[PDB]
């Protein structure tokens, strides 16, 4: 329920 | 601004007349917006991070507003949970992160 | 520091007598190191990304030393393109996104 993010 | 970390960096862009809310993500390299119906020519490509990659199409000279600041660049639709602000677009706008 | 988005925000981080390059991701919650082992007992967490879920590997109160500013906190291990320095440990430190 954690969210992060872009490559 | 300067925005705060304390809750996500949730902004507002304006993308053909939809007023919509962004991530502002240091940390994304591209422009990942939702499901959207934007006019013209594009070409499949592909991004990933945590999770792994996802395909999305890319959108040439897009003309985009981050808070009052307008920007325009490439930008991805594609199956995101979040419309995220890359720094492609982050660096028109003049963002810095300071500490 | 004022540091600007013309290429990725990667900083050295001391973690521990370790130091590595990491990324002050303001897109991410939390930070989320390459697979370490690091002193304690662990939790399995999963996290989410722009590809799906990863199954992750939790510590909590770490201190680590984002270019010589002390955080202390959950620090996750696992499966990432890269370091992510999250919005943990980046307010403790103070990283503001200005524009």
């Amino acid at each position: 329920v954690s969210q992060n993010x872009i490559v | 601004p300067q925005i705060t970390l304390w809750q996500r960096p949730l902004v507002t862009i304006r993308i053909g007349g939809q007023l919509k809310e962004a991530l502002l993500d240091t940390g994304a390299d591209d422009t990942v917006l939702e499901e959207m119906n934007l006019p013209g020519k594009w070409k499949p490509k592909m991004i990933g991070g945590i999770g792994g990659f996802i395909k999305v199409r890319q959108y040439d000279q897009i003309p985009v507003e981050i808070a009052g600041h307008k920007a325009i660049g490439t930008v991805l639709v594609g199956p995101t949970p979040v419309n995220i602000i890359g720094r492609n677009l982050l660096t028109q706008i003049g963002a810095t992160l300071n500490f």
